Formats: C-alpha cells, sequence, structure tokens
RNA sequence: CUCUCU
RNA sequence: UCUCUCU
RNA sequence: UCUCUCU
RNA sequence: CUCUCU
RNA sequence: UCUCUCU
RNA sequence: CUCUCU
RNA sequence: UCUCUCU
RNA sequence: CUCUCU
RNA sequence: UCUCUCU
RNA sequence: CUCUCU
RNA sequence: UCUCUCU
RNA sequence: CUCUCU
C-alpha cells in the first residue's frame, strides 16, 4: 500500500488525486 | 474589515516569540562555545530545542522526580553536540541543568515562561518526524489499516501542546486518540466512571471537540456529534470513527498548515540584527521563505548519502510539505521533488551506536524558486452513513480547489499577481 | 481556651433538659400506675416517647384536626401499654390527652416548651430504626442506588427537628431529601414559582447549605455549591447528587455521633436521686456510658429469641453504633458484636397483631467494658469531578485516622490514658 | 449487597475499610 | 415506625375516592332509573365506567371537536344499556351529555375533580382486559416475540394514567412503548429534533426513568441506564431492550398489583352506608376481599356458556390475578381455578352485533376462601449482558420467595396466623 | 407458545416455575 | 399620543448628529485638498469613517500606546486616498494626527464628542460589511452550523457601540458573542472567579438581557431566561444556545433596521444647503430615501465589473437590506435584485495590493422607485424546548405579517396610500 | 448550504419563506 | 397572550376570574 | 491546604508571597 | 476559507 | 541524556 | 403643532 | 410593534 | 495605516 | 516493523 | 475552676 | 476536628 | 392510637 | 419489599 | 356511542 | 389475528 489522495498545504489551484480502484470499494 | 488592527496584533505577537527563540539560541550558541560553523549544524539546533522541550516538560519532569531513572538523574539534560577541531566531526555528550536551561529560557523572552515558542519548537519537530519517518506500526496497532497516512500530519506532538497543536495535527491522529481511548475503555469496566473518569470524559469531550471544528461538511460533522453523544462508547462507534476517518481522504478536513523553521534559523537572523518585532513575522506568509532564502544551514550528512535528498528532506519538513502534492512542491521549489520512495538519505539526526569517522558536512539548499501562502483547509467538495458515502461517489479527478489562487514571486512580497500552474508522480509515500 | 465557661453552660443546659425529660418520664409512670418493673420496660418508654413526640407534633395536629381520621379522634393519643399481673404480660390501649400530655411535659420543664428534649427523644427513635431495620426501599424508589447504606444515619427524622437533628443525619438522608424535592420538581412545571415557589427555593437553600457545612474536602464542597447555584435543576444535576452522596463513601462528611439513651434511663436515675444541673452532663462524653453502666432495663423478649442480640442491638442504637466498625463495636463493648444478617430478633416493637401468651421478659445487657467518645468527624481524607475521582484511587485500607486518639477505661471519666486496639467481618449490614 | 464502607461513629485508631472491586468501577 | 400517620392518612385518601365512586354510580343509577337487579349488573357498571373515561378524556374529546366524526356528535357520549321488563333483556343505547357526566362527577366528589378514581376505574378496565382477551398482535407486530405474556401487566392503559398507572403496569408495557419509540424514530429523521423533540426527549427521559425504578438488580438497572444514555437510539439497542423485556421473564422487576373492584361493588356498598372515609380503605389489604365477600353481582351469560367460568374470569380480572400461579389462585379463591385454554366463555362485555333474546342473567360467585395481601415485588432473584445471562443459570424450580408470608383466614382481618400451602397445570395463558 | 413464569401477585410462599428447555436457549 | 414632543425631540437630535457628520466631512475634505469629484468618492468616504473610528478608538489607542507597533507609530493614522490628475486614479496614503482628527470632530460638532455620529458611522460599516462578504468561517469555527446566516445582521460591530449597535445587531451575534464567552470558560477554569469574574459576569448579565429584549415570544424568552440563570455554564447550555438561535429562523427576535447613509451623502446634502436641525431626520423614514434621491455618489469600479451589481450592494448596505426578501427588495427599488451569488462584483475597498492603472469610476444609482419605513419587529408569530418546537411546525408559507403595511410613493411623503404588492429567487445568500 | 429564511426589514405584507426539508428536521 | 384577571372599577358583587393554567405556574 | 499569603508585622521590607495555582482561580 | 499562533 | 521510512 | 390596539 | 438613536 | 463572499 | 511487557 | 494545631 | 445540643 | 431488616 | 394510590 | 383469547 | 391505511 501506500500514501493515497493528498493534504493540501499551500493555495494553489489543483486537481486532488485519489486512487479509486481501492478507496471507493471500502 | 476592522481585523488590520487584530492581523498586526498577531503579527507583533508571533514576530516577538520568533525574536525570544532567536535570542534564546544565541545566548544557548554563546555559552556552549560554538563556532559559526557548529552554531549553524541543525543537528545542534535539534539537540538545543529538544533540551528546550524537555526542561519544560512538567509531567515528565514529576515522573522522572518520583521514579528516578536508572544511573540518568532526573535533574539534568543530555543530548548529541557536534564540534569541529582539525576538520573533524565528533559528538560529546554535554550535561545541562534544566533549571538553568529554564532560567536561559525564561531570561532570553523578557521573564516571560513564552509556551508559544516551545509550541512552535513542538510543531518543528513533529513536521520533520512525519516527513522523515512512516509510524504505520502505530496506525496497524491500533486497528486502523495503514492504507491512509494523509491524516497522520502531527501524529509526533505529544499532548502537551496547545491549541495550535491541536490545530495543526491532522484528523488522523485525532482518530488514533480515540481509539486509543476506546481501546482503553474495553479494556477495563471501572472507566468513564470514577474520579478519572470525569477527566477522561472531559478531555474525550474537548478532542471530540475539536475533531468537530476540524471538518467541513454537514454530514460528518453530524456524524462526528453522534459518536460523541455515545456515553460509553464501544466496538460499533469503534467502526464508525474508522468510517469517520475513512471519510476524510475524500472530503478532508480544514488542517492548518505552518511553517515552523528550526531555531538556528531564528538565531542566524537574530545574529544578523533583524528584529521581528517591529517589522513582524506570519507563519504563513512570505516571512519564512523570505527567512529561509537569505540563511545558510549545515547539516552531517553520512556516507554514500545525497546531500540533495536530505536538504530537499528539511526542506518539506520546515514548510510542512510531507503529504503535498509532488508537482505543486517541485513548482513551488523550482527543482523536481524525490518522493520518499526513492530518497537516498536517512533522517537528519545522528544515532548514538554510529561512527564518528566517515561523515562529512553539506550545505543544505533550502532555497525555493517560489513562494505559496499556506492554507489551513482542506479543499472544495460541495442514513447520513449513506449520504456521506454518496458524496464521494461525485468527486472526479478534476475539481479545481482554491480557484484563482497561485504562487508568487519572491519579489512579490504582497501577492498581486499569481501564477497559474499549468499540469507523473504525486506521492510522497507512494 | 475561653471555651470552659462555654462549655460549663452546654453541660449545664444538656443536663437540665436530660433531667427535666427523667422527671417527665417518673410523672407519666406515677400517674399511669405501672410498678418499678413495668416503668422500667423498654416498649413502655417507647410508648411515653411517642406519647410525647405526637402530643407536640403542630403540623400532624393541624392535619388531623382540619382533616379528621376515621374512628379515630384527633385529639387524644393511644399507645401500647404492657402491664403484668400474676406474672404474664398482657397489652392494652390507653387513651390520653394531647393536651394533658403538653401540659405534663410544660410543668416537668418549669413551664418551658423545652424543644431540646423532644429532639433528643427523635433522635434516639432514629437512632433504634437505623440500628432496626434498613430502608432499601426507600432508596431504591427515589433512585439511588440500595449499595450504599452508611450514609443513611437519621433517614427516619422528621422535619420537625432543629439545627441538633439535621447536624445527627447523615449525608445519605439529605442526598434523599434532595432527590425528592428534585423528583416533585420534574413532576409539575408550576414549581420553583409563586408562593411556594419563594418557600419551597428556601428550603432547598437551607438543606443545601447544610449539606454544605457537612462535607469535608474542598472539591465536593465545590461540586454542592455549584450543583446548588442551578435556578431550576433538574436531570444533569439528579446525576451530580447521586455522584456526590456516591463519593461520600470514600470521603465521607461531618456527621454527628450522640448517645441519645432513652427516656427509662433518665427516669430511672432522676429516682435515683441524680441531679444533672448540677453534675452537667455530655452526649458524647463518659456520662452516657456511666449512666448506662448503673442502670438497669428490661425488655419483652419475643419467644425463639436471643436475649443478648436484642441487648446488642439496643446498644447499638443507644450509642448510635449502627454503622460502626465491628471490631471496635466489639472491643468497646467487650463482647463480640453480631452483625444484622445472623441477629436472631426482630425489632423491639412489639406489633398490634401479636399474641400476648408466648412472651418473655429479659434484662438487656447494656455493660460496655470500655468508653469512648463519639467523634462528628468523617475520617482522614487529606473538572472538579476528575479531581473527586482521583482522590477516592489514592485512599489504602491502611489509612489511621484519630492517631494517638484511643479508648478509655470506664475508671478514667477525664481519658489520661487512651488504649491502642489491635487488629474477621467488619460490616453490620453485610 | 449490603453495607460497604463506613461510618466513624467512636473518636479510635482504625483502619476504615472499602470494598473496591465493586465502588471504584463505579 | 412514624409511617402510621401517612399510612392511615393514605388509607383515608383512598377511602375517600371509593366513597365518592360509590355515591357518583348511585347518582348514576337513580338518574338513569334501573332497579336494583339492573343496577347490580357487571355490563351497565362498565358502560357507566367508559361513559366517566370518555366523558373526562381531554385529548380524544379536543380531537373529536376539531375533527369531528361521522355522524357522532363530538359533544354526547353513548353505552349498551341493559334492562328488564316481563324477565327478558334487551339492549338499548342512551345518549347523555359529555359536560352532565363531568358536572356529576364533579358534584359527586364535593367539588373536586379526583382523578383518582378515574385511574381506579382506568386500571380496572385495563385489568380486565388483561385477565379476558391476549395481545399478541400487538406483540408479534412491534418485533417481540409472542412467547412473553406475563410482562404485558397493563398493557391497554392509555397514557392519561398518573403515576399509579405506571406503577401498575408491567416491564413488557413499558417496553412496548419504548419500542413503538424506536420504531417511529427509525422511520423519520426528523425526530429527536426540533420543538416536539424536547417533548419527545423528555417524554423518553420518563419512561425510561419509571422502568429504571421497576427493575430489581443491579445489571439489568445499569442496562436500562445506559440503553437511556443514547441520544439517537436505534436497531442495536432495539435488540438491547429486547433482551432486557427478554431478561424480565428470569429476574423480573416490581411491579404493583392492585385490587381495583368495579364501580357496582362500590356503589352496593355506599347505598348500605358504608362509609369508607372514616373506616378506611387499602387496595392491597383486607377490605376488598371482605367488600366482595359480602356483595352481590349479576352478569349477562350468552348461551351455552358457563357462569362459573364467568364468575372465576371476574374474580381474576377483579383481583388481577391473570398472570398469578394457578395452584396459588385455587388455593386462595378454594376452587381449582381454570386456565384460559379451557375456559368456556368469552368476554363479558356484550357486542352491538348479538342477538337479544338468548341471553341470561347469573349471579357472579366473587367468594374467595381466603384471602392474601398483594405485593408490589418480583420474587427473590440474589460485559453486563454476560453478567445478566450468568444469573438466569443460577435460578432452579425451589427458590422460596415471600419465606414466612402465607394467606390468611377471612376472620383474620389484621393477618396474625399466615397459612403455608403445600404444593399440576400453573399457567393461565399455557 | 403461551405463558411461560409467572408474575407474583400474592404475597404467598412459592416456587416460580418456568420452562428452560426454551428460555434458557434464547 | 403624548410622544409627538418626544418625537419631535429625538428627529431634533438625530438631525443634529446627521448636520456634524455632513459639516465634520466637509471639513475633512476642504483640508485634505480634494475636488467635488474626488470628495464624492466612496472610498474616500470610508477611508475617512475609519480615520474617525481608529482616532476615537480608546482602548486600541491605549493598546498601541502601551505595546508600540513594528515601524507604525500608535499617534497617526493612515488610510486609502484617491485623487484625480489628467483622468487617472491613484492611491496615496496621508499620515494624520489622531489628536488632530479628534479636534476637527470636536470643534465640528459644537465641542461635543457626539458618539452618536461615531455609532452611525460603525453601523454603516457593518451594514457594509454583512452586505459584501460572508462571515462562515467565524460561524464554524465557534460551532454554530454555518447553515444560518439571517441573524448574522451587525456581527462586525465591536464592543465600543452603544445601545444602538446592541439593538441593531441580530440575535445571532449576541449568540456568537455568548459561544465566545462559553468556550473561553471552557478553556479556563480561574473564571466566574477573581476581579475580572465579576466583569465578565456582569458583561453576561448585559448580554443576556438585551438578547432578553430581543426576543419576541414567551417560551424563548423563558429559555435565555433559564440559560442565564446558570452560575457557571457549559457543555448542555452551550447547545441550548445553539437551539435558540436555531429556533431563531422560525421565530425571529425583534432586531432593529437602520438607514446608515455614508459620510458622503451627508456632506454633500450639508454642502447644498441642507439643515437637518430644523427640518429634523428619522433613519426609518423617507429622508434617508429622499437624501439618496437627490444625492450623487461615484465609485471605483474595477476591471470586468458591472457597476450596477456594485450600485445594488451599495444600495442594499445603505438601507441595511443584505437579509431582505428579493422580491420586496426589487419591488422596493424598482429594478430586479442580483443575489450575491451571480453579483459580477468585489468589495467596494480596494486593496493596497491592486494596480492604478486598470481601475475606472462610474456613478453610484442609488435611486428607488419606492420608499417604505424600515420596520424593528421580527414577523407574526402567534418542556419549554418541546414548546418551542411545536411552534415551527404550526408555521406555513403563507403567513402574512404587517397586514395593510405596504410602501409609499416618494411624493407620498407621509404615508397616505400604501401599496400592496402581489407575489422566484428570494434569498441573497443563497 | 447557504442563507434560509429571511431578516424582515421593510414593513411590508409577505409570506416569509423557509426551507424545512432541512430546517425541521434539525 | 392578553388581558388575564381584573381591575374592579364599580362597586358591584362579582367574582373576579383569573386564568390559572398559566398564571399559577409562574 | 494551609497559610497562604503573609499578616506584616514588622516594618521591614519583603516580597509578601501568595500560591497563585489556588488563589487566583477562585 | 491567500495571506492573523494558539 | 533512546531510536525507526514503509505489519 | 407627531402617532399606534395587541414583541 | 409604519413611521422616535441609543 | 491589513484584508476576505460562500469550512 | 533491531533494538520499549503487556 | 474545661480544653484543642491542622473538616 | 476526644471530649460543648442545636 | 399503623407497621418492616435486607427491590 | 404483608399489609400506605399515585 | 367499535370490537377481539391465543401471527 | 372478522371486521382500524400505512
Amino acid at each position: 500500500s501506500g500514501q493515497i489522495s493528498i493534504q493540501p498545504t499551500f493555495s494553489v489551484q489543483r486537481n486532488l488525486p485519489f486512487d479509486r480502484p481501492t478507496i471507493m470499494a471500502a | 474589515d476592522g481585523e488590520r488592527q487584530n492581523a498586526t496584533e498577531i503579527r507583533a505577537s508571533v514576530g516577538k516569540m520568533i525574536d525570544g527563540i532567536g535570542r534564546f539560541y544565541i545566548q544557548m550558541c554563546t555559552e556552549l562555545k560554538l563556532s559559526d560553523y557548529e552554531g549553524r549544524l541543525i543537528q545542534n539546533s535539534l539537540t538545543i530545542e529538544r533540551m528546550v522541550l524537555s526542561a519544560f516538560d512538567e509531567r515528565r519532569n514529576k515522573y522522572l522526580e518520583e521514579h528516578p531513572s536508572a544511573g540518568k538523574d532526573p535533574k539534568k539534560t543530555g543530548g548529541p553536540i557536534y564540534r569541529r577541531v582539525d576538520g573533524k566531526w565528533r559528538r560529546e555528550l554535554i550535561l545541562y541543568d534544566k533549571e538553568e536551561i529554564r532560567r536561559i529560557w525564561r531570561q532570553a523572552n523578557n521573564g516571560d515562561d513564552a509556551t508559544a515558542g516551545l509550541t512552535h519548537m513542538m510543531i518543528w519537530h513533529s513536521n520533520l518526524n512525519d516527513a522523515t519517518y512512516q509510524r504505520t506500526r502505530a496506525l496497524v496497532r491500533t486497528g486502523m489499516d495503514p492504507r491512509m497516512c494523509s491524516l497522520m500530519q502531527g501524529s509526533t506532538l505529544p499532548r502537551r501542546s496547545g491549541a495550535a497543536g491541536a490545530a495543526v495535527k491532522g484528523v488522523g491522529t485525532m482518530v488514533m486518540e480515540l481509539i486509543r481511548m476506546i481501546k482503553r475503555g474495553i479494556n477495563d469496566r471501572n472507566f468513564w466512571r470514577g474520579e478519572n473518569g470525569r477527566r477522561t470524559r472531559i478531555a474525550y469531550e474537548r478532542m471530540c471537540n475539536i475533531l468537530k471544528g476540524k471538518f467541513q461538511t454537514a454530514a460528518q460533522r453530524t456524524m462526528v456529534d453522534q459518536v460523541r453523544e455515545s456515553r460509553n462508547p464501544g466496538n460499533a462507534e469503534f467502526e464508525d470513527l474508522i468510517f469517520l476517518a475513512r471519510s476524510a481522504l475524500i472530503l478532508r478536513g480544514s488542517v492548518a498548515h505552518k511553517s515552523c523553521l528550526p531555531a538556528c534559523v531564528y538565531g542566524s537572523a537574530v545574529a544578523s540584527g533583524y528584529d521581528f518585532e517591529r517589522e513582524g513575522y506570519s507563519l504563513v506568509g512570505i516571512d519564512p521563505f523570505r527567512l529561509l532564502q537569505n540563511s545558510q544551514v549545515y547539516s552531517l550528512i553520512r556516507p554514500n548519502e545525497n546531500p540533495a535528498h536530505k536538504s530537499q528532506l528539511v526542506w518539506m519538513a520546515c514548510h510542512s510539505a510531507a503529504f503535498e502534492d509532488l508537482r505543486v512542491s517541485s513548482f513551488i521549489r523550482g527543482t523536481k521533488v524525490v518522493p520518499r520512495g526513492k530518497l537516498s538519505t536517512r533522517g537528519v539526526q545522528i544515532a548514538s551506536n554510529e561512527n564518528m569517522e566517515t561523515m562529512e558536512s553539506s550545505t543544505l539548499e533550502l532555497r525555493s524558486r517560489y513562494w505559496a501562502i499556506r492554507t489551513r483547509s482542506g479543499g472544495n467538495t460541495n442514513d447520513m452513513r449513506t449520504e456521506i458515502i454518496r458524496l464521494m461517489e461525485s468527486a472526479r479527478p478534476e475539481d479545481v480547489s482554491f480557484q484563482g489562487r497561485g504562487v508568487f514571486e519572491l519579489s512579490d512580497e504582497k501577492a498581486t499577481s499569481p501564477i497559474v500552474p499549468s499540469f507523473e508522480g504525486s506521492y510522497f509515500f507512494g
């Protein structure tokens, strides 16, 4: 396993990624 | 906008705390007889910070007083000190009085305890620990899966931290404390009752209320309120808290992010004549970035190790970018950031069982091309369990949070013109 | 030490009250035509005491006047009287005027009401009831657990008792009254308000202040103060009062303990020529023990019952040792004290539905090897709920209260040399 | 259940006993 | 024993209520023009009782006022009245003003509302319903198994009953109300919140507290307290309440048992000149048994039905012996009691769709050889779920509760000599 | 099914019967 | 109707305050050397108002004196000033003495402090802030949900406002202050006690009494009284206050609404020769509407921004219609009012980090077709928690408050003929 | 979320709207 | 709410009415 | 508990001590 | 929730 | 005065 | 020289 | 609670 | 002498 | 999961 | 004509 | 809080 | 003018 | 928890 | 102003 | 479970 999504620290426009093939299913 | 007076007062207060920390480090360096090179070592600054933290730990001091240690007196502290003669580094252990350290700290702060500086040092240590090591063992031991590590920000912060420490720590650490409480409650029945029962109940109250305020959307807020309502929580709301931390990966709470620099940088700044009382300071503004821009810090480098990787680790620890997106971190720093997987460096601390014959000193490249304002938000998100689950379904890998909020050039001290980044690996612990 | 005059005045006052009680009992015995044996019956003395108490109950008298009873006039009183002819006991009911009883009481006290004697008789009755019966039904009905019975001292004392009655009654009885008030308040909303609202509020004030003064340590005192502060108390402070009574088992309050002898002993002492006005008296001194030492009291014994157990029950009721440690009680009395579990005797009172053909009379062995001074303290104890809980944690089954304070020989009338006891069952209601 | 701790009446040195297996737990 | 005044006051109050009920029934019989035989019909007395109950039902009256019925005005009441001319019974419907019934009730009680009489009549109706019909459909509908029916005492009592109605009703009825609340809570989410949320929460509080006081042993008391603690109870504590009612079959709570006679008996007693104000009364004493001993009541008998079985049903309803042991009930009555299975009789009420040509009238044999005092206890019983389960394991079919407490002869009005019964079928609904 | 154990109404010494073959098992 | 003298006196007083404000603005414009166009800028008037407010802030002045700022003296004030030469706008910072500003204010008011004008300016600033920005962060931080924003009227008013400021601020702001007090009380135990304890207790008293007077119906008034009664309030009455603010959305309190125009309009009116001392004034009458009808105000317009939206925002801020119904606001103004969601404009204030090269000036269309009298009521509304909940149930989306009270034509200066509106989006912050 | 009910400023006859699907339920 | 009890102006025999369901309770 | 602050009897310069951890909080 | 520790 | 990226 | 039944 | 800051 | 619509 | 019982 | 440091 | 009801 | 150790 | 509605 | 022992 | 939607 490992780190998955994100922890927004800086106020910059972005697209916070997540890994659905495992997070959505649980 | 009547906050300008309040904002100026807060800036003056944080500048005063930073100035006190810097002058205290200068006093400690002067009394401990280290040269300019030795005083700029990050290991020595970390040792001094541990000196202060252990000196002022009231509960630990009482514990050591009334249970004495084995061959280690409860009256004095120790810490690794590295000094250079003939060009070679060696480690020697110094013994300093806790009372003397406390007196120096009080004198350096105009006779004031100044717990704000202590909390700032603790937050810096916690950020370093988060950026250096993974505590997956504590995650698995308490029952939470090792799968999530983003919420573990500030998991190493002790309970003695004030409201700032509670605000800066992530949702995962609060959940970890809650599950530790629940595990201790399942262990024995005489809990929730008695004299200790009232104290543990109000502790649960306060920690659940700070988790209450940490969260963002209404459904998960209602869920944490309901699990709070339980008088004697157990296994079902054990899984409820597991799910609540689980939902934070998709709808995150508001976790504060601060730039807690090491005491070495503050000491060098004060030695240069900078007075933060008049100029002010801001843990989320340009001031820490500018301070790191014109400051030099040296660190001990182990054999067959990359100074660039250690400098990147130190920079991320300083700016609390351990869980920050790799792309935005590289854009802000200006150099592509190496995730923890291929970091060819161990921790910054040097263990006792190490050889003082193969270590070298290198400058830390704590310079960033861009600077940005740290945000305490979580990101745009726009029975209650099903409602919370339905919210995760909507999220698509394209929602743009902080719309119109870019990075700024170092010369842009007031942030006139944001820079829009255009977007590989994206996870530090991946 | 300027109290010697005050102590002598109090001794003279209590001696005067005791002398008045004794002469009143002598008058009642003379007018009711009982022999020396019949006049020394504890049942007859209890009947006379109930005569006086019912005669002077102003609220009960008014209630009976303005709501008449069924076939029982509100003007006269009754009570069981046992007389012996041909060696056999029988019970007959006498009818005496409340006005006549009141006139006799006033005449026996030099034309003074002397409510002190009435309060003393009420306290003796309450001590007998506490040493004889368990009111666990009242405990369970009001919501308090039946688990605690030590604090129920003086639970049968009516509200007409003065400050002495409030001081002698335990913490549990005050808590029981408080919970009865709270239950009546949850029953209806028109409470705390109106003309009756002011009176019930000042009643709550006074009873909460006497509980205020009853307690010992600062944290529980602060807790009772705070639950007092509530204008319209309810369920949360319902549980607060439950906890406050709950904490009294570990950190007890100061509950007065007095030696309230039956009117038979005082009457016999006065008939012997003893004048308590000059010699003085003390409800906590040697005087009641010495009076019981040289006094004889006879009691009715039911079939297949042990006179020794009834004598022990009467002795404990007299000395208010119902909740006293079994070991110290046995040491003071000189004979091992049987707890209530294996007491092979019913109550001293004989019910109306009883046969006057199988009852025998036996002497009560109210003689004790040692005598001790009664203490009004609670014992050494050295949010606020957690602080109170933490205090219970410290207590260990070895703390020695009343250090250096032992028992004294009957010949040791001034307590020169205390005797240190060396230490099985220890709970009367266990 | 039953009586638990003690109600000190006489001024004698003693060790006031309590039954923790149930009082401390509540 | 200072309760004698309190006991006498309670006896006077209950005697006054009984006298008011009797005089009210006499007034109703006088105004409705029924002969001595017609006035002694239990059906007519039940109709009059329903008259009073429907007249004073404030919520039902308001409901009928503001939602009018179909062809039935909300201003008047009706009820079956049976009268005899030429020896033959017929039923005719009378129309009487609710205001007139209320005025008659107030006048018969010296201008006092006297809700005690209304509650007594409601309890009599509930006892009759419990002794006549089984509400297994309501048990199965709410989720509880039909297996237990002992705890369903007073399940037909409406909410308008005071504290006496709550005390007399069994644990099963309280659990049924709790599960109805839980079902209504699972139905919609807007519950527990809003203006109605506060009222339903305090209703849950009060009903859970009366169930709190109903129970006997500490573990199940703690369990009901914990299920109370839940702010928003659901399915898990749904099963918790199912288990709590389930455990009541083995460790029962304290359920009051009262002798609520029909208004016919009280009316006949008052017509005979008996004044209960002076003589007093007691719902658990000998007084109801003696009143039934010298009272005659006639009832309508359906074709091919046994008058003895109907008399036994009426007697058990009067004495609330619906769930009482068959052997002890037969011993007290002196005639072997037929369980409900082989009772060859329908309900005492006669439906509208019945023929007024094949019905006969028979005297009810409400005479008992022995009389006993009703007990409000549950019987000797001497995580927490496992502890409760372990308690059921200990019970053996030989534990003797109420040791030394027997039955008494009717001539033994004060219960001098109890009679020990020596001990077939034992369950009424078996 | 049917009625199982008992509902003590009168204060008489007795042996309150229950039917274990079904009550204990659940 | 003896108020005519009182009403005329109040009109004269408010007219005198308005005249003083206008002459003060004229003096400031004359001394600061701005043309007619520059003097009519709303930004310049706002800067002058901040000048006055910062000059007279006694607590802030003392704070700055005894804690000096960083590079900013505590003796002088600053503010953005915009001037036009060659047609182009630029911002320059002026430095003026606090003493000089105070002297000018005193001279412009005939040597009188005239705190009424200061309070009026503060209320105008608060109305502008409420109509411009949403403080949902302060709502979520203190624990109240962000769901309600109608009650947040006057949340930015500092404590130095007099009784008028307390009356004009909404229920939500008072609740926010109460919860801030409660949070500070849960933080530390040494509160409610000591010298500061008395002051904070009387502050709680006064603020709870003004909330007492703010509310409308009796049940919620009783609730606020009871939460006041608590000596040391905590978490339960924390939720009680949350519910009390929660109930204000359905049964609102009486919140005053005033037309606080900017100092620019008053200065222009005084420059035109209007004397409000003789003609009088009324913050709820036609006078502010008529004054805005014949007054011209210019504002700075940011690039790609709509002047109409900024004019609508300024108009709503002037008339305190931030939370007013969209339909009635559009009917009164005569132009359909755009809610905050699609307002294509930022705040009226121009930040320091802004370019002085792309800004244009436009006239503010502060003209309304209709005028109406502001009402300080809340609307028709016709345990106590359940009673309050039941009240919310009754409300239906058709109750017509202010029956017969319409709007009036500008020519209808005395309101002879009201106009009945006939009734899309209806919420500004929706 | 957003603004819900109303804050009556002007004395005009109206029908003060509220959004029950969320306010009544809490 | 509204007017509750009475203000005796004329000297006429009467039964001065009050509304207890709310006055007595407060 | 015990004695807390001081009762100045002699006219000598001193620093009158108090125990804030309990006196200030009440 | 970009600029203010708590 | 101890330490470790990743059960 | 004003006015309004009913937060 | 339409016309009156507090 | 600061600022921001909408965790 | 190398150095710390639980 | 009494006495006790510290509920 | 051993010797004094309150 | 009543009474009962221990739901 | 046998004798007292609540 | 209705009623039914036992899904 | 014959008379009552849920």
